[PDB]
Formats: structure tokens, C-alpha cells, sequence
């Protein structure tokens, strides 16, 4: 069961440097590439993730793609950087501009053959192929618009297989980008149909984070990237270790998706506690069950708390009592029993793996299918429709060859989604 | 990768001596073009191909064209200090100047020298592999730098296509003026302008003035002041192209965020710590502070007040020590409040650029040396004022054909001052148009 | 390939460098320190004496 | 210092003696850049260590099992090699080597000379009584001292071709010191001086100073050192490279220049 | 515009560039000692199904969920240390043990002589500090006597 | 079983060179002519290219043949040339002029008697004589004229032996000679009716495997000599070592010639990688197999996409399983079943040696009968139709002496040859 990773624009590669390094570590392989773990529980499913060549090396199975070489440049240059493949950089000579349509129609196209036939040689190297996993962010450019037309081509290709991708969208309070609007909602109308699961992540949450539950005085990008990669390694977990309640991929899928379009997740890992507070509390499935639902350790701006779960679940690390577990989510499901859409009788799915990550005792990574995600994209068709009713920066985008249709569709199918997540909000028995 | 200089006239090659002469020590090329090995570290570094080329010999030399009809000033560069560092072939001198006629410069005289700049720049591009636009410094008060910059540009825009072209104008200031033709010249440069050029920096020597004797504390400064402001300003918006950032921002990426529509593309430019040596280390130049000060119309290098207006579009580029993280907190203070306004359609006002190298000490210069700087572009509808002054004072003298008979003895029908009149008046009407808000319903 | 190869050599010898003397820094600011409270306590013993 | 206590100062005087306590006590690997930094000074202490050199013999011959410098002709320059300047290949491990100014005899420039088995099918045998002579002609190994590392090393060279590339300038063969050893890359030739004399002087011993040209004999490419510059932990040291020096480019084939001319040192009687 | 003269003064106008250090991830997750974390590498499964008539001690379940440790079996970890011993990066240094039939190294007149005046003194001197030389293999003969088989 | 080699003009003397140099490292045979080898399996067959000279020394079987001494010269003044026997050198006093009549009927006569008696002293000297190896390029002067004229003369006098040719054929791209289709056109009307096969490579196409594959900033003719190099030491290598599937030039040459006249074949070698990647991917049968059959790794212009292969042969060195080449062969030949010639039921023959050259842990070369190769006779054909129509240099030719029917009869032949691919292209199992 191999996962395929693949990396695009430079929050892509930054993230994934620091994945790949919270990886080795947990599987014992050393910055040279040598595997040097001490127990064959490491070596018996390193295969998920890394492929092995000659005399004891792993490499691992990742495409890396960006338009400008200066983020793969400094992974390479990074500390971890010499474990990957050479061949599995491609690069162009001329940057996104942070415009969608040169990405997706001109530039794109010339790439796209060498990494689909390097993405084929991997999944075709496989003995059984599992799902993909890209990461990537939507208010790019490279981003936005390469990752969705590589997403096209790999749903043509494979379309029995999964599709996860983890997406970084922008915060609430301040831009880093004027055309964001745009790259946003053509993205979501490109995931909303090819994508099997998306998961969001705002960076915004994550300074939040820092702040309030780490206390740390001057968070960097590099923290927000091991929160990061800590989650994302987390949901894997069960694919790699032994457990009681063994979990996959799809098994998340069928319990987390109710209605094919209803894919959009909020995401929380529960062990955050800052160095001075950290000696006078020990870690216990009451305190991690109580973290996991405060909304100040979701990634995401949107709060539970204006919204109803449709399904959420909970992946946990570590050796622990199952009564604990299943007793903490009837509690907690008895006890809010109003925030919970009544029409489906078990919202919570539960996973229990023996292995925590280390230097933890225990750990918890929880996805939430909640119709509070309806706010953001809300906030982004409004300033959508602000800035289409004037044209705003609209040549661009037509010089570069876009229809103005394309805009007028991708507004309506977000607009249908918002709607469809508003009206089972409110859904009744009758 | 690379970007190529164009200097036009007597401002463009004086500022090009300043630029220069930052490029060369921020780098570390020595004036004779050579650079000094390192023992420290084992292997140099790209980071001056930019701006530099190399030869075999490890020799440097300039991607840069100086471009004049008077011979005097580029004499003054091929004898001076940095005779070196030149190539020869790249200071191109005519023999007699425009004499302030836009005419002479563009159907007269320049119409002979213009294929030998443009065999000059073709051959700079030819040993390029990354070539990603041009720069322009010109004065558009003088006859050739308007004559001449306009059939260029005219020129280049035709062979290069859709290759970026940003330049760095020298306007006439509001009260402060040199000669009695600048307004005719001004509005017959701006009017090729328009449609040959993607984004226009504006420059007034009479804020530049009131910033070095307000925040700096000269009584009589002169132009090798001004051009050393510049320089550091150029440099400011280039070091995100040549040193290593959280947040890097190419030169495609100005033209996407700040222009909304083809014409709309003039813009205002300010930088905030301006200040002495003895003052700086009396006080904290924390990163709110520096934001604060660059919204205020004391730090502008053009004399408009923006409060007449509203934003469009902002570009922040940080330089030194800064953290994301402050960047952040500074921004949303700023949009908190209510003396900033920004059009209706454009509610993400914002770009942002970090760059870790902190600005450059320059050893005869008078700013102090800090860990930290930002610079702001910012298109803004109330430089719809500059225009409509000086199109005041060309209808006030060619109501009564003050010099005319110059500019048609040098071989411009009478019909060109119409068509490029009306032609200001359809960008005033533009100003006023996309500044309209429609935020009322019925 | 060669320039690459420079590149990333150039980074990671630089990176280090940045690296040792930011704690050099550190520890000759926290010596002075040391050395100023020493020194002025011996000088009110002496003039006390 | 303490600074006054007005925000987050508890926090921060936490998290800044608990990174202390972790970068005193842990190790970290190669991470941790005040280590590596100790480790390459104690690197550099280590390799310049003096050695006992031998003394010249009374006959004035060349002899082997003897320990020796290399210096050349235009660099003026000790032969020196670095071993952790290293890479796996699919021929073994290649260890860089350079020529170094140095103030004596160290562990990085002591070398011994071991001969071969087999000669060049012509060869007339050196009689019994001159067994650790020395000849023209005659292959023989460049050692280095059993004191420097549990595994001796040898000189080694490789054929030219897209794979192989000399190590600054990339126009000339590889020189490499390799724990490979008693193979037929490794077997070194020395020849005359004198150009014209250099086919009646075969087969004789060799002056204990005498200026000659080492050859690689699995190629027969003359050994040599350019003027090119390369930074390491010593500091510039030259470039080492088979390759045939002339003065003219249109005829490859002709006089040599300086440096492709050696000489062996003894110590000071 | 007079040029700069001595190469300190141009050195010294350019400041140096500022370096941020991020933080270390064990300043964010770990809980434990700092200095020494636990190793926590064992499954339910097999610290519950033991053979206690073999010899094997049995657990108590507070014992279960409250034990530090790594799991026993430890084959495939063992076959590759052995392995990259045997290339050249393992600690143990599996080789250098004894040599192939057909792949020699150095010439026996290498040991015979000028290999057996080794000072011991002077090594043990000359090795005193925090740097000790590598062991390399000789990977390069063992794998030309293995191309020449067939 | 011993060959014979012939070198003619510069290009085969300047190849000659290192394949001597390749050969003489193998066999562990010092410049000198001393053996230093370290095992008995390479003395054991080293008959086959040397005659051995008294007191130990061996002599390569080679003949260098030239019109002017100035690449003899440089090669006997270069660091291996002492190796060949001073006897062996064959030159005459003027150049070949880059003129084929002038190369063939004026100063070919004066030598060719001189050639012959040496390659008859060579010949008669061996137990048993194996086939003739001829190195030529066809766009030169002396190469294709006294190359033909002597092919000519060993068909008349050995009609029984083999004859083998590698043979260098001019770019689609960049011609290094005006007069290249006369030249080419009359050597292919000369090698259509006496050769028995012929291999072509194109220097176009060494560079974009060196650009290509291995990355080579700055290639030069050393690198393009040891990709030939090592092809043409990898066809023969079963002929000296042992293995569990012996082959040999006859037989390669049964299996792959169907009818008479096809007797053209493109070569390509595998296991090209850079020196930086090497490290990262073991040698398996898969990977060899896919590469081998992608035309990235092909040494002709012309595509295989556009035609059929007719015929193939796969030569593998190294200790492997027989199952998986075999299994190789058949999922390859199923796969892409529509670029297989359908009459015949199996088209490649596989063949595999136990000893891989030096450094590698397995490799194979191919050679292919594709009717591709009709593409480019058509392409010379049609450039020489446009020279002989205006005459445009014929007088050199026709005052050299030849009839102008000898051009209109080689255009014809070569037409015909053309045709006969085409038909059997087109031909179907009816
Ligand atoms: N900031 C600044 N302004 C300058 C400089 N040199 C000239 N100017 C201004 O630019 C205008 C004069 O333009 P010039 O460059 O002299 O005109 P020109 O290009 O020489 O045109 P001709 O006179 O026809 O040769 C006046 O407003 C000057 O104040 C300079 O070095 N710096
Ligand atoms: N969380 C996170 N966000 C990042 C990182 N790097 C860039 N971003 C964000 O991603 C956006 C910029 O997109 P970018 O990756 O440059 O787009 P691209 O130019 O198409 O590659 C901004 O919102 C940045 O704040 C990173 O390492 N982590
Ligand atoms: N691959 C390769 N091609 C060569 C070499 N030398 C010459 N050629 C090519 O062969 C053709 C010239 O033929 P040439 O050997 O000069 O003919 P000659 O004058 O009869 O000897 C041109 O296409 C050259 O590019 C070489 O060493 N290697
Ligand atoms: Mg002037």
C-alpha cells in the first residue's frame, strides 16, 4: 500500500522538506540516506513511503516541481536535502507572475509531460498503488494553477484511486497577494470536482497557535511547518505501524464522506502545551479529548462552534485502554448533543495505533467534516464578485487566453457548494 | 535573472554614476572592476549577475547603456574614477544637445544616433539567458531625454515585444522650476508614455529636498544627495531579485499587483528610515514605526498628498532584520485606520516581500546605518493632480503660441499639441472614473 | 551542474558560519557582564578596607 | 543579563535556558555547528603532526621502505592528501589529494615506496645486491605511513571520459588516493631527466636527488600539478592531475614545462 | 565621487546579512527530559503474548501501558548494519576481520616490512582528542573478485 | 575464433584508437603489450583480438589505413601507439581530396594492392578465420571510396567469412561536408550488395544522449568514441566469456537479416545514468529493458514510433535469472504488440554473459532491424536528386573518370531498396 507524494510551488517544497524530515526520523534513516534504525518495526513498512535502492539506502517516493529553481536550490541546500532523487526536480526558467491562467494554460503545458511521466513511473513501479498526496497552496501561482491541471491528469489516469490534498488558502485579516480571490476560486472549482478529500489549512490559525498555546515570542515559518508535517504524518500512521483498530485511506473516506461533493475537512493535532507549563500536567486521554475539540487548537479560521459536525474522526498514537477512548467520544457527543446533525446516529469513527511518535507517550490527529468551511468560501466569492463586477486585473488573465466563462462558472459552483452546505446544515426529519 | 539599465541624458547618467556606485560596493567590485577573493568562505557567489557580467579574466563590467547628444557629461564619466569599469562602446555621446526641443531630439537628431543604441542594447541581450526587463532613468523636462527616451522606447517596443519595461522619471516640480519649456516637453514625453511603458515611478526634486533638509539636517544639498536617495531606493525594489528572502518578489509580479487596467499605470513611491547618524541611536526603528512613516506625506519622493485619494494597489518590500509575524501586525494597524482609504473594488489591498539584507553604507554618504528599511510603490488617483497642473500651464502659454515657432521650424506639425492635449484630458477623465465609488445602492 | 554544485556549497558553508558567530556573540556579552559585576564588587571592598 | 520584567519574560527565560541546557548536553550529529567546528580544528591538529623521517642513505641511491616527500617543480609544493574530502564510487572510496606548502615532515605528506611483481616484457633484472635500489623503468607503489590510518592507501588514477574529470580544471585525468591497492592502476614508472639520454639511462639506478618524471604506466600519462586554486580546512592548496604539459596546443606531442618535473626529500644531515 | 583605497574599507561597507534561527522541534513537542527522552517502541501485542513457561517474564497491564523500552527482534536492523559494515558507514566496522582468498590490498612486502615498525607511542599521542581518523574498507577488490565469477 | 580489424580515414583511425585503449584495459594488457590481469577468465580468451609476440608480449590484429599521415602520425605519437606493429601502417602521399571517384578509382589502386597484402597476411596466419570488422564513415573521401574497394576485394577473395561494418552516416541537422549525398549514396549502392550488416550511428544523436542522459555541459569526441566504444566491445563480449546462453555473429546475423537485402541495423546501449544519480537506483531487468526499448537511448534519427520492428537482438552481461529476461521479452512484445512485424512470432532473440564490464552490475546492449531506417535513404536520396539535377559539382567526378550511368544506377538501387521496406512495411498475413 505505497502513498505518492507530490510537492509544488514553494510553501509546497518548504512543507514537504520538513515532512520528509519528521519521516526519516520516525523510520530511523539517517540525513545520508542509510537506514540505521534499532527495531524491525521501523524497516517493516518503509516501503509506504520510501522506495529502497542498492546496499541498504532508501529514497524517497516524491516529485518535486516548482517554476523558479530558488526553493529547490535551499532544500537541497537543507540539512535533509541529499536524500532525494536529482532526476525528481523540474523546474522551468520563468515564474508564475501569481497568475492562474499562465500556470494552468502556458507554462503549465510544457512541464506537465515531464512530470506525468515521472509521476507514471512511480505509481507504475508500485506492486499496488495507494491514493495521492499533494500539498500545495491555492493563492499562488505555480501552485494554484499547475497543481489542479496535474490533479486533471492523474484522475484521467487513475480514477479508482484516492485523491488527498492538503491546501493552504488565505487568512481572514491580511492578504499577501491582491489577485488572491481569483486563484482561490478557480482552485476550489478545479478540487470540488476531481479531488476526493481536500484539507485546509490557514496560516493564520497556526500564528494563533504559537501564540496562545506555545506562548512562543517570535514563531517563524519553520514552526508552522512542523505543525505541519506533524499532522500530516499523523493521519498516515495507521497505514504503517500495528494497532488494535487497524485504519486506511478509504476506510476514513467512506466513514468521513456522506455526499460526494461534501469533502472539505478541518484538521487539529491535540499535544500542545508550552516548556514552562509542560512539567506540571501528564498526558491522559481526558486532556487530549479536551484539547482535540477546543477551537483554539483547529487550523483553520472558521469556528465549530457557528456550525454542526457532520462526521469527524479521531486517529490515536499509543498504547491505551479502547474503554477510554469510546467513553470519551459518547461524553463528549451525549454531553453537545445539540451541535451534532441528529439524522445520523454515530457521528465519531475511532483508530487506535501502538506506536506514538516520538518523544510523545500518546498523541491524536483529528479531521472534522464541519459546515462552518461554508464562511470562508462566503468571504471569498464576495470579494470575488467586487472585483469581477469592475473587471479588476481582468486582462491578465484574457491575454493570457482565458474565456471570461470560466469565471462566471467557477463563481456559480461555488456558490452551489455553499448552498448545499447551508441547506443540510438546516436539514430536519420532518 | 538579469535586468538592463537604460540611462537617458543629464539626470538619467548623473543617477546612473549613484546607482553604480552602490551596485559596485554593495556587490564588492572594485572601481577597476576587479573583486577581492574571500578566505573565509570557499566558493563566490552569482549574486552580482544581475548587474554583472564576467569576463575569462574574472574582470566585471556593467549591463548598462548611458545615452546622450552632449558629449560633456559622458566625458565627465570616461575620465573620472570609474574609467575602468566601463566598456567603452556602452557610453554612446552625440555631438550637440536638443536644446530643450522635444523636436530636435525626436525627428531631428536623435533619428541618426538611435540605431547605434539599438545595436548596443540587441548585443547586451544577446548575452543574456534570463533577461526579465528593462530599467529607464531619463528626465522628461529636457529635449533629448524626452525626444530621444520616447523613439527608444517606441523602438524597443516594437523589436523586444512583450518584455517589461519600469521606468524612473524626473518630472517638473510644482513651484520649484529650471526652464521656461518644461511643461510642452512634459506633456509631449507623457503622451508616447502612455502607451509604451507598463509602470512609471514619479520623482520630484522638490520633495527630495524637503526630505533631506527636514529629516536629514543639510541646509544646502545638491544633486549628488537626491541621486543617492534614489540609488538606495532602486536598490531597495531590486534586492528582492539578488539576495536570499523569506517572501521573494520578481519584477512580473509589480506589474501584476499594481496595475488594474493598461493605462492606470503611475505610480507614487516613498521610503521610511530617512534619518542622521547622531539621531538614530537615540531611538528604537522598530518595524511599526518605519510602516507608520511611510503612509505619511513628509516621506514621498513626489509632491502629492494622498489623502486626496484613494489606494489601489500597495507593494511592501522589507530589506534586514524582520520577522512575517510583525509584517503582519504592522499591515493590519495600518488598515485599522480610518485616515487610509482604498477603492471599493479592491479590498486586498496588499503585497508583501522580505528580504534579509540590510541596506548599504555608503562611506561618503549621510544616512546612518540600520538594521532594517521598507519601501512602498503605490498607485493612488491623486497623482491625477500633477497632470492637471501642468496641463494648466501648457494651455495657459499655448493660448498664445509662446515658443511654437521652434517646435514647428524643427519639423512638427502645429496638430500634435491638439492631439496630445486631448489625449491628457482622456487619462484625467480616466482618474476620475475608476475613482468613482459605487458602495451607495440604487 | 557545476555552478549548482557551488551554489550549495557557498549556502551551507555560509549558513555555518552565520551560525558559530551569532554564539560567539552571545557568550562574549554574557562574559563582559560577568567580568563588570566582579570587578565592582572588588572596588567597594578596597575603599571600605 | 535580566532586562525588566514587563511582557513575556517568564516564558522567554524558560525557553532560553532549556535551549541551553539541550545544546550543552545533546550531541546532535552533524546539526550542531559549534561541534563540527571543534572537530574540524582537532581535524586539522591531528594531520599536521611531525614525523621521524629517514636519512639519506650512504650510497646516495633511491631506496624503497624509506620515508619520503614529494615536491614539484613549479608549484614548489608538497604532495598532501585530505580524508574526509571523500565520495563512494562504483570503483571504491576516492579520497581528494592536493600539494601543500608546509613548515616539515607531517602525517599528510610522508610517503614509502613498495615495488611491483611484474615488469614492461623487456626488462634486464637488477642483480641481488641491488634489490632496494630504485631503477628507471622498474613499476613500484607510492604508500602512505602505516601511523596515519588502520588501512594503508595508495595513488590512483582513472582513464578519461565522460565520468571522469580532474578535479578543479575537469581537462585532465583524476589523481586519488584509494585503499585499493597491489592493482594495476596503482603502479607508477620513473623516467630521465634529459629527453635525449632518457632511453640509455633505462633500466639504472637512480640519484637520491635527481629531478625525473613519474608516469602512470596503465596510461603512460606524466603526473602532474597546475597552478589552479582550490579551497579547503588548510586553506589554498593546488591541483594534482595526470596530463602533458606543452607549450604549443597545436603539437601535444613535445617538451614539457616545469611542471610535470618531481623531486624526492630527504632530511637535513 | 573619489573611489575607495584599502580593501577594509570596502569590506567593512557592507554590513553583514541578519540570520534568524528557527527553533528546534524538540523545544515544541517534547515533554519529557530534555536531555534524554524514553524510547517508546513497543506494540501491545507483543508485550502481551509472551511464552512465561519458556522463561519470558509477564506484565501486569499498568506495566503494559506504562513501559519504556525496544521491541527484541531486531534480524533485518542487524543484516543491514552488517551490510553497510561491510561498505564502509557502519560503526561496528563488521570487516576488516579477515580478507578474501583472491582479493588482496597491500602488498605482503608492505607488511613484512615497513609494517611491522609501527610506534605505538606515537600513535597513541597523535590520536588523543576528540578526533579519531576513519577505518575505510577495501570495497573496490572485493567487488572486482566478485565481477570476475561466474 | 579470431577478427580481424580494419581502420580507414580519420574517424575509423580516431575510433580505432580507443576502442583499443577499451579493449586493452579488459583484458588487463599494459600499454606495454604486458599482461597484469588477476584472473585466468581474461588470458583465457584474449586470442581472439591479440597474436601473441615472442617473451610474453601480444600485438593487436589491426590494420590503420590512410591517405594522408597526419591523424597516423598523431595516433603512433600518442601514449598507447607503441602497441601496434610498425609494419601495420599503411599511408600514401596525397588526400583523398573528400572526393569518392578520386578516393576509389585514382589513388585507390596505388595502395589497395599494398592493403591487400596485408590483410591477406593477417588472414592466412589464422587457424580459423572468423569475419572481417570494418570501421568507416560514409561522408568522407577515403573512408566510403577505398573502404567499398576494399570490402569488394575480400568478397571476391573470402565469399565465406562474415563482413561487419560500423558505419558513420551524416546528421539531418548539420552537415560537416557539401559533397556528403554523392559520397554517401554510391557507398550505400556498394555495401547494399556486398555487405552482409551494417550498423549506423549519428553523431546528432551521441550528442543528445550526452546532453541528455548523462548531462554533459561541454561534451567533446572523447566521450562520443566511448559511447561507440563501448557498444562495439559490448556486441562481441559473449564471443570471449562464457555464459549460459552463448551467441555469436553468425548467428546474430541468421536471426536478424529475413531477406536478403535488409542488412542495415540501429545499436543502443542502456544502463547511460549520470554520475551524480548512479547512486540513487540498482541495476534490475525492468529497468534495462525499459530503457533499452525507449528511443531516448536510440543512436539514429529516426523514431522506432514510426515503424515496425522487424527483427531484434538483446546481448545481456551479468548473473541473472533467465526467467525474468524471458518474461521481460514477452510482456514488452505483448504490450506494444501493433509495432511488431505480425508474421513472425517471436521477434527478439535474447542472449546472456556471465562477465559485465567494469563497474556495472548489469548490462545489455541491442541491436533492432526496424523499417524506420527506410526514412533516411529517402532523405539523402531526395538531397542527392537536388544536387545531380543542376550538375552542381559533377565535373570533380566525371573528370576522376566515371560514366554518368553509374549515378543513375545507384539512385535507381538505392530507390528500390527504399521500396522494398516500404512493401514489407505495409506487407499483411493475408
Ligand atoms: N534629481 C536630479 N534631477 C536632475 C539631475 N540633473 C538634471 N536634473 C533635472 O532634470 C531637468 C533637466 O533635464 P536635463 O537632463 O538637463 O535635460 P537633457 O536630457 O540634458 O536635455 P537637453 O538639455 O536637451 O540636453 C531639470 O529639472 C533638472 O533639475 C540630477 O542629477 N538629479
Ligand atoms: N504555511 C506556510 N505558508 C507559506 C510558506 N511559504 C509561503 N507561504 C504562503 O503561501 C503564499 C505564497 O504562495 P507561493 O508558495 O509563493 O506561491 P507560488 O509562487 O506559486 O509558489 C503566501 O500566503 C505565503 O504566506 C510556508 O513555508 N508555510
Ligand atoms: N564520432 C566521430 N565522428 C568523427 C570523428 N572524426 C571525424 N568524424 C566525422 O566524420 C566525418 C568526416 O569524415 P572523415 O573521417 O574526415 O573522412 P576522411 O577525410 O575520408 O577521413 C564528419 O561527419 C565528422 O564529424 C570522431 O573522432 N568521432
Ligand atoms: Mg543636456
Amino acid at each position: 500500500r505505497e502513498i505518492v507524494c507530490v510537492q509544488a510551488g514553494q510553501c509546497g517544497n518548504q512543507i514537504g522538506s520538513k515532512f520528509w524530515e519528521v519521516i526519516s526520523d520516525e523510520h530511523g534513516v539517517d540525513p545520508t540516506g542509510t537506514y540505521q534504525g534499532d527495531s524491525d518495526l521501523q524497516l517493516e513498512r518503509i516501503n509506504v513511503y520510501f522506495d529502497e535502492a542498492t546496499g541498504g539506502r532508501y529514497v524517497p517516493r516524491s516529485v518535486l516541481i516548482d517554476l523558479e529553481p530558488g526553493t529547490m536550490d535551499s532544500v537541497r541546500a537543507g540539512p535533509y536535502g541529499q536524500i532525494f532523487r536529482p532526476d525528481n526536480f523540474i523546474f522551468g526558467q520563468s515564474g508564475a507572475g501569481n497568475n492562474w491562467a499562465k500556470g494552468h494554460y502556458t507554462e503549465g503545458a510544457e512541464l506537465i509531460d515531464s512530470v506525468l511521466d515521472v509521476c507514471c513511473k512511480e505509481a507504475e513501479s508500485c506492486d499496488c498503488l495507494q491514493g495521492f498526496q499533494i500539498c500545495h497552496s491555492l493563492g499562488g501561482g505555480t501552485g494554484s494553477g499547475m497543481g489542479t491541471l496535474l490533479i486533471s491528469k492523474l484522475r484521467e489516469q487513475y480514477p479508482d484511486r484516492i485523491m488527498m490534498t492538503f491546501s493552504i488558502i488565505p487568512s481572514p485579516k491580511v492578504s499577501d497577494t491582491v489577485v488572491e480571490p481569483y486563484n482561490t476560486t478557480l482552485s476550489v472549482h478545479q478540487l470540488v470536482e476531481n479531488s476526493d478529500e481536500s484539507m485546509c489549512i490557514d496560516n493564520e490559525a497556526l500564528y494563533d497557535i504559537c501564540f496562545r498555546t506555545l506562548k512562543l515570542t517570535t514563531p517563524t515559518f519553520g514552526d508552522l511547518n512542523h505543525l505541519v508535517s506533524a499532522v500530516v504524518s499523523g493521519v498516515t500512521c495507521c497505514l504503517r505501524f500495528p494497532g488494535q483498530l487497524n485504519s486506511d485511506l478509504r476506510k476514513l473516506a467512506v466513514n468521513l464522506v456522506p455526499f460526494p461533493r461534501l469533502h472539505f475537512f478541518m484538521m487539529g493535532f491535540a499535544p500542545l502545551t508550552s516548556r514552562g507549563s509542560q512539567q506540571y500536567r501528564g498526558l491522559s486521554v481526558p486532556e487530549l479529548t479536551q484539547q482535540m475539540f477546543d477551537a483554539k487548537n483547529m487550523m483553520q479560521a472558521a469556528d465549530p462552534r457557528h456550525g454542526r459536525y457532520l462526521t469527524a474522526s479521531a486517529l490515536f498514537r499509543g498504547r491505551m485502554s479502547t474503554k477510554e477512548v469510546d467513553e470519551q467520544m459518547l461524553n463528549v457527543q451525549n454531553k453537545n448533543s445539540s451541535y451534532f446533525i441528529e439524522w445520523i446516529p454515530n457521528n465519531i469513527k475511532s483508530s487506535v495505533c501502538d506506536i506514538p511518535p516520538k518523544g510523545l507517550k500518546m498523541a491524536v490527529t483529528f479531521i472534522g467534516n464541519n459546515t462552518c468551511i461554508q464562511e470562508m468560501f462566503r468571504r471569498v466569492g464576495e470579494q470575488f464578485t467586487l472585483m469581477f463586477r469592475r473587471k479588476a486585473f481582468l486582462h491578465w488573465y484574457t491575454g493570457e487566453g482565458m474565456d471570461e466563462m470560466e469565471f462566471t462558472e467557477a463563481e456559480s459552483n461555488m456558490n452551489d457548494l455553499v448552498s448545499e452546505y447551508q441547506q443540510y446544515q438546516d436539514a430536519t426529519i420532518e | 535573472r538579469e535586468a538592463i539599465c537604460i540611462h537617458i541624458g543629464q539626470a538619467g547618467c548623473q543617477v546612473g554614476n549613484a546607482c553604480w556606485e552602490l551596485f559596485c560596493l554593495e556587490h564588492g567590485i572594485q572601481p577597476d572592476g576587479a573583486m577581492p577573493s574571500d578566505k573565509t568562505i570557499g566558493v563566490e557567489d552569482d549574486a552580482f549577475n544581475t548587474f554583472f557580467s564576467e569576463t575569462g579574466a574574472g574582470k566585471h563590467v556593467p549591463r548598462a547603456v548611458f545615452l546622450d547628444l552632449e558629449p560633456t557629461v559622458v566625458d565627465e564619466v570616461r575620465t573620472g574614477t570609474y574609467r575602468q569599469l566601463f566598456h567603452p562602446e556602452q557610453l554612446i555621446s552625440g555631438k550637440e544637445d536638443a536644446a530643450n526641443n522635444y523636436a530636435r531630439g525626436h525627428y531631428t537628431i536623435g533619428k541618426e544616433i538611435v540605431d547605434l543604441c539599438l545595436d548596443r542594447i540587441r548585443k547586451l541581450a544577446d548575452n543574456c539567458t534570463g533577461l526579465q526587463g528593462f530599467l529607464v532613468y531619463h528626465a522628461v523636462g529636457g529635449g533629448t531625454g524626452s525626444g530621444l527616451g520616447a523613439l527608444l522606447l517606441e523602438r524597443l517596443s516594437v523589436d523586444y515585444g512583450k518584455k517589461s519595461k519600469l521606468g524612473y522619471t524626473v518630472y517638473p516640480s510644482p513651484q520649484v522650476s529650471t526652464a521656461v519649456v518644461e511643461p510642452y516637453n512634459s506633456v509631449l514625453s507623457t503622451h508616447s508614455l502612455l502607451e509604451h511603458t507598463d509602470v512609471a515611478a514619479m520623482l520630484d526634486n522638490e520633495a527630495i529636498y524637503d526630505l533631506t533638509r527636514r529629516n536629514l539636517d543639510i541646509e544646502r544639498p545638491t544633486y549628488t544627495n537626491l541621486n543617492r536617495l534614489i540609488g538606495q531606493v532602486v536598490s531597495s525594489l531590486t534586492a528582492s531579485l539578488r539576495f536570499d528572502g523569506a517572501l521573494n518578489v520578481d519584477l512580473t509580479e509589480f506589474q501584476t499587483n499594481l496595475v488594474p487596467y493598461p493605462r492606470i499605470h503611475f505610480v507614487l513611491t516613498s521610503y521610511a528610515p530617512v534619518i542622521s547618524a547622531e539621531k538614530a541611536y537615540h531611538e528604537q526603528l522598530s518595524v511599526s514605526e518605519i510602516s507608520n512613516a511611510v503612509f505619511e506625506p513628509a516621506s514621498m519622493m513626489t509632491k502629492c498628498d494622498p489623502r486626496h485619494g484613494k489606494y489601489m494597489a500597495c507593494c511592501l518590500m522589507y530589506r534586514g532584520d524582520v520577522v512575517p509575524k510583525d509584517v503582519n501586525a504592522a499591515v493590519a494597524t495600518i488598515k485599522t485606520k480610518r485616515t487610509i482609504q482604498f477603492v471599493d473594488w479592491s479590498p486586498t489591498g496588499f503585497k508583501c516581500g522580505i528580504n534579509y539584507q540590510p541596506p548599504t553604507v555608503v562611506p561618503g554618504g549621510d544616512l546612518a546605518k540600520v538594521q532594517r528599511a521598507v519601501c512602498m510603490i503605490a498607485n493612488s488617483t491623486a497623482i491625477a493632480e500633477v497632470f492637471a497642473r501642468i496641463d494648466h500651464k501648457f494651455d495657459l502659454m499655448y493660448s498664445k503660441r509662446a515658443f511654437v515657432h521652434w517646435y514647428v521650424g524643427e519639423g512638427m506639425e502645429e496638430g500634435e499639441f491638439s492631439e496630445a492635449r486631448e489625449d491628457l484630458a482622456a487619462l484625467e477623465k480616466d482618474y476620475e472614473e475608476v475613482g468613482a465609488e459605487s458602495a451607495d445602492m440604487d | 551542474m557545476d555552478a549548482g554544485d557551488a551554489r550549495v556549497e557557498r549556502l551551507r558553508r555560509v549558513n555555518r558560519y552565520k551560525a558559530v558567530q551569532a554564539e560567539l556573540a552571545r557568550e562574549r556579552e554574557e562574559a563582559e557582564f560577568q567580568a563588570m559585576r566582579e570587578r565592582k564588587i572588588s572596588a567597594a571592598a578596597r575603599d571600605e578596607a | 543579563p535580566r532586562k525588566a520584567l514587563l511582557g513575556n519574560w517568564f516564558e522567554e527565560e524558560a525557553y532560553m535556558r532549556d535551549r541551553k541546557r539541550l545544546l550543552d548536553s545533546c550531541d546532535r550529529g552533524v546539526v550542531d555547528a559549534a561541534r563540527e567546528t571543534q572537530r574540524i580544528i582537532a581535524k586539522v591538529k591531528h594531520h599536521n603532526s611531525a614525523y621521524p623521517m629517514a636519512e639519506p642513505h650512504e650510497d646516495g641511491y633511491l631506496h624503497f621502505y624509506a620515508p619520503l616527500m614529494l615536491q614539484n617543480a613549479a608549484t614548489l609544493g608538497f604532495l598532501s592528501l585530505d580524508l574526509e574530502d571523500r565520495t563512494l564510487r562504483p570503483t571504491g572510496w576516492h579520497v581528494a589529494c592536493s600539494t601543500a606548502p608546509a613548515a616539515g615532515p607531517a602525517l599528510r605528506n610522508c610517503f614509502v615506496l613498495v615495488p611491483a611483481p611484474t615488469g614492461p616484457t623487456d626488462m634486464i633484472p637488477a642483480p641481488p645486491d641491488e634489490q632496494d635500489i630504485v631503477h628507471y623503468g622498474q613499476p613500484f607503489f607510492i604508500m602512505t605511513v602505516p601511523e596515519l590510518c588502520d588501512n594503508p592507501l595508495s595513488l590512483l588514477s582513472e582513464p578519461k571520459g565522460p565520468l571522469s574529470a580532474s578535479k578543479v580544471t575537469g581537462k585532465h585525468q583524476d589523481v586519488f588516493f584509494s585503499p585499493d591497492g597491489a592493482s594495476a592502476e596503482a603502479m607508477w614508472v620513473a623516467d630521465f631527466a634529459n629527453p635525449d639520454h632518457r632511453e640509455d639511462m633505462r633500466d639504472l639506478p637512480i640519484k637520491a636527488d635527481a629531478v625525473l618524471v613519474i608516469r602512470h604506466n596503465h596510461t603512460n600519462t606524466p603526473l602532474a600539478s597546475s597552478k589552479a586554486v582550490f579551497f579547503n580546512d588548510f586553506g589554498p592548496e593546488n591541483e594534482v592531475c595526470c596530463g602533458r604539459f606543452v607549450n604549443n596546443p597545436g603539437t601535444p606531442c613535445g617538451p614539457m614545462k616545469d611542471e610535470n618535473y618531481w623531486t624526492f626529500v630527504h632530511s637535513e644531515n | 565621487f573619489r573611489g575607495t583605497k584599502t580593501d577594509e574599507e570596502l569590506a567593512n561597507a557592507k554590513p553583514p546579512s541578519c540570520f534568524h534561527e528557527n527553533a528546534l522541534p524538540e523545544l515544541l513537542f517534547y515533554h519529557n527530559e530534555i536531555t534524554n527522552p524514553p524510547k517508546n517502541l513497543l506494540t501491545v501485542n507483543e508485550l502481551s503474548y509472551t511464552n512465561a513457561k519458556g522463561g519470558e517474564e509477564v506484565n501486569t497491564l499498568h506495566d503494559i501501558l506504562h513501559k519504556e523500552g525496544v521491541s527484541k527482534k531486531r534480524d533485518k536492523t542487524i543484516a543491514i548494519r552488517r551490510e553497510l559494515g561491510f561498505i564502509g558507514y557502519g560503526a561496528p566496522h563488521e570487516g576488516s576481520l579477515l580478507a578474501s582468498k583472491g582479493a588482496t590490498a597491500t602488498p605482503l612486502d608492505y607488511t613484512m616490512r615497513c609494517g611491522t615498525t609501527t610506534d605505538q607511542n606515537f600513535l597513541e599521542s597523535t590520536r588523543g582528542g576528540c578526533y579519531k581518523p576513519p577505518v575505510i574498507p577495501a570495497i573496490g577488490r572485493m567487488q572486482e573478485k566478485q565481477r570476475l565469477l561466474t
